[PDB]
RNA sequence: GGCGGCCCCCUGGACGAAGACUGACGCUCAGGUGCGAAAGCGUGGGGAGCAAACAGGAUUAGAUACCCUGGUAGUCCACGCCGUAAACGAUGUCGACUUGGAGGUUGUGCCCUUGAGGCGUGGCUUCCGGAGCUAACGCGUUAAGUCGACCGCCUGGGGAG
RNA sequence: GUUUAUUAAAAACACAGCACUGUGCAAACACGAAAGUGGACGUAUACGGUGUGACGCCUGCCCGGUGCCGGAAGGUUAAU
């Protein structure tokens, strides 16, 4: 319903939850799920088989809109950092590239200081 | 920070970015930085390593 | 106060400490073009503008339009103006004529006035904003492209030429940035001239609102015959608005020709 | 290697990661060093000695 | 006279433009009697970064001998001018006069 | 103290040197002169991101709380009364001190510069060496062992800042 | 002070700064049926609300209620 060959994946990978964001070779989404919204919303959501399952759930839906390989776009990592590229590629939509651009970010922004944690 | 793989059957070349780039960035940052007391530490630490 | 000159007030020797202290800005006659401002309100005939006290007004500076742009000029004075605060200025035009212009704190030496299309940057009478550069001064504006000075004085209301914005549709200014306005309107360049006659308080009076009118004082306060409230005793108590009109927030404007706003981010 | 057309040719001190290897690898003077040092920086900023793979 | 080694970045295809526009460069350079060590065409070439949208330059290098009563008026007449991307001043430590 | 990119101007300090010119015009200072980390006074504001107060959801033996989104002030300062506390050889002024020997650095004299610096040699800094001095840790000559010009502080509890 | 000649003769208080506030301008107000004259020969540091209580500090706090309004996620249920 789409043939756009081409998919750009933000893999939100990631300190609390697994969001695997696929959008077009121009930037408007495509296809997605989630860990968290899937069945685990609580301290539990962020694991390698939640992360694995994100990615493979994301893929169920995304081959709907004719789209055979992909690149990797990481602008927020976390637990697990190459575990839902994997699980893309074992659902068959080829990885042909990692982006790694990922803001630190720096140090004047100096981002939320938290608990002392 | 852009890395191809090849054929890809899930290859994992992706490995090298550990170098600097991808992997050491996190010395200062975290959630949060250090904020204060980082700076004679870096220095400290050569003392430490002299074996 | 911080500038210079400054002109401090005197020490606690007497009542005036304040008002201004500025010498080297009064002078005499009233030269030869002039005129003045016009008895009391008259209206016709229950006046609407209250406590009036009208008398002396007095005589105003009759130099607008200004519209004489690329016959360069000089300077042999600057002046007061009690109506604005202002630092107007005597400037000879070397066609053969004296203006009174708005100026800026100390355009004197006696300078190198000249302006118009393309052919000057400098100092300059009334300018095109679309012939030069960006600037954080600007001054004139002719407030409707043919109109004339939206600002008559350069009393710090600083309105700022913005580069490339929306075709020709510059300035950022005080109540609402986005007035978009094109940059086919005429600059002078710029907004500080006299700081110093508005960073202080002149007097608890000074001459500017005594000797030829009264202000404000009243409204709600004393006797029922006019506002709202109260019956007496010194007490009022009650919910008493400025009637039919609203006061502490609520907006009066619907339509109007013109009317560009935009956005108006309020507060 | 206090100026441009050598610099060019010593390129071999930049390591993978994009960076500039200390010289205990070779075992350079420190006048020869601290020339090449400054002839590397005005190629670093006029882009003439195009700093790690992406640029 | 501070040797002034300085890189600046015009508009990729005006081809045509640019051989002129050196001309009404250098115009103020002569204008301080100060003179030319190298003075490159460094072309077409990519960006680094996104910069100015058409993702290469026309670049420009010299190596001037000349004052500083002409540095803040080649930083307005490049800064002023709509077809300059970025421009960029480096000075002494002796002249560069072998091209790049 | 205290700045992190580079530059134009006023061009601090210096300080590596052929020397020239005058011969202690010198050192070192109290009252004062400038400077002045925290903070209040500002007077008008420049009004990101974070985070005291602000504002709650929440963990409730009371949280008057720490979270976590939201939150200013601190960021910094034109300009100026700023004393001031943790800026400790628990310590100024310093010249003579010539067993020293070992590094870390900077500039530099001399070499078929076949050379990783060889022979040198001040400065900046640290290492840590006898005779002595001496508790116990060891400090071991520029260091407390000699010799000294003062502008000093030093009047015991608790009375006090 | 000579202020409400007329109760008090001030033991009224007219000051004057200002956070907010009315209007991006045929600007607010409209006395007059038609003015566009005040404000203007003028711009939101001109001019008007509601006041201010030397001067300089100082304005903690506390939103349950009721003001002030401003909005739009959605229900009461009118011209249309």
């Amino acid at each position: 319903r789409k043939q756009v060959s081409d998919g750009v994946a933000h893999i939100h990978a990631s300190f609390n939850n697994t969001i695997v964001t696929i959008t077009d070779r121009q930037g408007n989404a495509l296809g997605w799920a989630t860990a968290g919204g899937s069945g685990f919303r609580g301290s539990r959501k962020s694991t390698p088989f939640a992360a694995q399952v994100a990615a493979e759930r994301c893929a169920d839906a995304v081959k709907e809109y004719g789209i055979k390989n992909l690149e990797v776009m990481v602008k927020g990592p976390g637990p697990g950092r190459e575990s839902t590229i994997r699980a893309l590629n074992a659902a068959g939509f080829r990885i042909t590239n990692i982006t790694d651009v990922t803001p630190i970010p720096h140090n004047g922004c100096r981002p939320p200081k938290k608990r002392r944690v | 920070i852009k890395v191809r793989e090849n054929e890809p059957f899930d290859v994992a070349l992706r490995r090298f970015k550990r170098s600097c780039e991808k992997a050491g960035v996190l010395a200062e940052v975290r959630r949060r930085e250090f904020y204060e007391k980082p700076t004679t530490e870096r220095k400290r630490a050569k003392a430490s390593a002299v074996k | 106060v911080k500038c210079k000159p400054t002109s401090p007030g005197r020490r606690h020797v007497v009542k005036v400490v304040n008002p201004e202290l500025h010498k080297g800005k009064p002078f005499a006659p009233l030269l030869e073009k002039n005129s003045k401002s016009g008895g009391r309100n008259n209206n016709g005939r229950i006046t609407t503008r209250h406590i009036g006290g009208g008398h002396k007004q007095a005589y105003r500076i009759v130099d607008f339009k200004r519209n004489k742009d690329g016959i360069p000029a000089v300077v042999e004075r600057l002046e007061y103006d009690p109506n604005r605060s202002a630092n107007i200025a005597l400037v000879l035009y070397k066609d053969g004529e004296r203006r009174y212009i708005l100026a800026p704190k100390g355009l004197k030496a006696g300078d190198q006035i000249q302006s118009g299309v393309d052919a000057a940057i400098k100092p300059g009478n009334t300018l095109p904003m679309r012939n030069i550069p960006v600037g954080s001064t600007v001054h004139n504006v002719e407030m409707k492209p043919g109109k004339g000075g939206q600002l008559a004085r350069s009393a710090g209301t600083y309105v700022q030429i913005v580069a490339r914005d929306g075709a020709y549709v510059t300035l950022r200014l005080r109540s609402g940035e986005m007035r978009k306005v094109e940059a086919d309107c005429r600059a002078t360049l710029g907004e500080v001239g006299n700081a110093e006659h508005m960073l202080r308080v002149l007097g608890k009076a000074g001459a500017a609102r005594w000797r030829g009118v009264r202000p404000t004082v009243r409204g709600t306060a004393m006797n029922p015959v006019d506002h709202p409230h109260g019956g007496g005793e010194g007490r009022n108590f009650g919910k008493h608005p400025v009637t039919p009109w609203g006061v502490q927030t609520k907006g009066k404007k619907t339509r109007s020709n013109k009317r560009t706003d935009k956005f108006i981010v309020r507060r | 290697e206090i100026d441009y057309k050598d610099i060019a040719t010593l390129k071999n001190y930049i390591t993978e990661s994009g960076k500039i290897v200390p010289s205990r690898i070779t075992g350079t003077r420190a006048k020869y060093q601290r020339q090449l040092a400054r002839a590397i920086k005005r190629a670093r900023y006029l882009s003439l000695l195009p700093y790690t793979d992406r640029h | 006279m501070r040797h002034y080694e300085i890189v600046f970045m015009v508009h990729p295809d005006q081809s045509e433009q640019v051989p002129g526009m050196i001309e009404r460069y250098t115009a103020a350079i002569t204008g301080a009697e100060g003179k030319i060590h190298r003075l490159e065409d460094w072309g077409r070439r990519q960006l680094a970064y996104p910069i100015n949208k058409l993702h290469k330059a026309h670049y420009v290098l010299m190596n001037v001998e000349a004052p500083q009563e002409v540095i803040d008026e080649l930083e307005t007449t490049f800064r002023f001018n709509d077809a300059v991307i970025r421009s960029m001043v480096m000075r002494t430590k002796h002249a560069v006069t072998e091209a790049s």
